[PDB]
């Protein structure tokens, strides 16, 4: 009866997939790939933010730091669009409390 | 009798398999001396990675090498691997 | 008390990816002592956009 | 007259650098390509540098920004702090 | 009258230099080089230790983790001699409290 | 009280590199929540050995 609990990002990837291509499915291996990919990007960004924080003797990670790290790690137009989405997200979240 | 299959070692990584691998890279024509050198190269790569993996294994007081150890050992060499967790 | 019914921060952000799980992952993982509320939303949005592009 | 300023990286200096690299004989066409390559490297670094610069809300570029931007591109540099 | 305070590893390097080659000096630039070198190695080792700990769900960094990280990062004989020095240091420290 | 006179941890180690400064640098730097007493001695010895080799 003993049973563990392993979390993932699967269900959310499935949601996004159904949003962009309703008549399409995805296999377990690829979902695992996407899971590992998400984990990798998460680790890179958080580590980079940490390094920026530590270099400026600031003890708080904010949206600003994330934005900076994004501009550092990713190239060009991808950065700009993603940054747009992030800013839009913050503007929506901060208003409709 | 002397088989020890061809060396009981890397030489089981047979020639036509290396040929197929070179075919994946778009290559058309291969020299006869390539094979052995490639094998040596392969060994070195494996050696380094396996060493690191075994080291991770040694830290947890296990006798079973898990996939995670291979992933991390590959990540430190700048050859991160996706699709096996992490 | 009133106990207004809790919606998810994701639902406030209009996103599908989660937030709370990301906040937990930032606290556990030795990235900083404290984490501000805005960060994970930004980060989640970034992840959503990238994932959408790939798919 | 000034000449887009990339021409400040002159021929003989490039020849000297190639001499340090073990080069004995150089074609005439190298120069332009080298210049372009150099430009690319600088651009990337300075972008990252300025990004660090922008994060501190400073207006003065410091060595540390360059060192970090170099570190992140896998060309870690020693001898100017940190 | 306002004055800051920047720490470095300079003096300790100087001690070591006099221990190994009494009649020898060193310029400031090289001392800076050694400072940067030390900071870089410190960062690599600690980072790797952290990653090992987090992968095995242990929240304490002990001498064991450092030893492992050293065997991972450095090659062969250098690691062996270094590990021996470290073990000797622990053995001396733990005894003479 | 007695207040035995404080000798450095380095001196207990028979080393020249410091220990306490390393301990501080490990606490500030988001490497782990807690740090054990043995680690910085080990790390210090490693640093001294490498430094001696280079010089």
């Amino acid at each position: 009866r003993k049973r563990s609990r392993k979390e993932s990002y699967s269900i959310y990837v499935y949601k996004v997939l159904k949003q962009v291509h309703p008549d399409t499915g995805i296999s377990s291996k690829a979902m695992g790939i996407m899971n590992s990919f998400v984990n990798d990007i998460f680790e890179r960004i958080a580590g980079e933010a940490s390094r920026l924080a530590h270099y400026n003797k600031r003890s708080t990670i904010t949206s600003r730091e994330i934005q900076t790290a994004v501009r550092l790690l990713l190239p060009g137009e991808l950065a700009k669009h993603a940054v747009s989405e992030g800013t839009k997200a913050v503007t929506k979240y901060t208003s409709a409390k | 009798r002397h088989r020890k299959v061809l060396r009981d070692n890397i030489q089981g990584i047979t020639k036509p398999a290396i040929r197929r691998l070179a075919r994946r890279g778009g290559v058309k024509r291969i020299s006869g001396l390539i094979y052995e050198e490639t094998r040596g190269v392969l060994k070195v790569f494996l050696e380094n990675v396996i060493r690191d993996a075994v080291t991770y294994t040694e830290h947890a007081k296990r006798k079973t090498v898990t996939a995670m150890d291979v992933v991390y050992a590959l990540k430190r060499q700048g050859r991160t691997l996706y699709g096996f967790g992490g | 008390k009133a106990r207004a019914k809790a919606k998810t921060r994701s639902s406030r952000a209009g996103l599908q990816f989660p937030v709370g799980r990301v906040h937990r992952l930032l606290r556990k993982g030795n990235y900083s002592e404290r984490v501000g509320a805005g960060a994970p939303v930004y980060l989640a949005a970034v992840l959503e956009y990238l994932t959408a592009e790939i798919l």
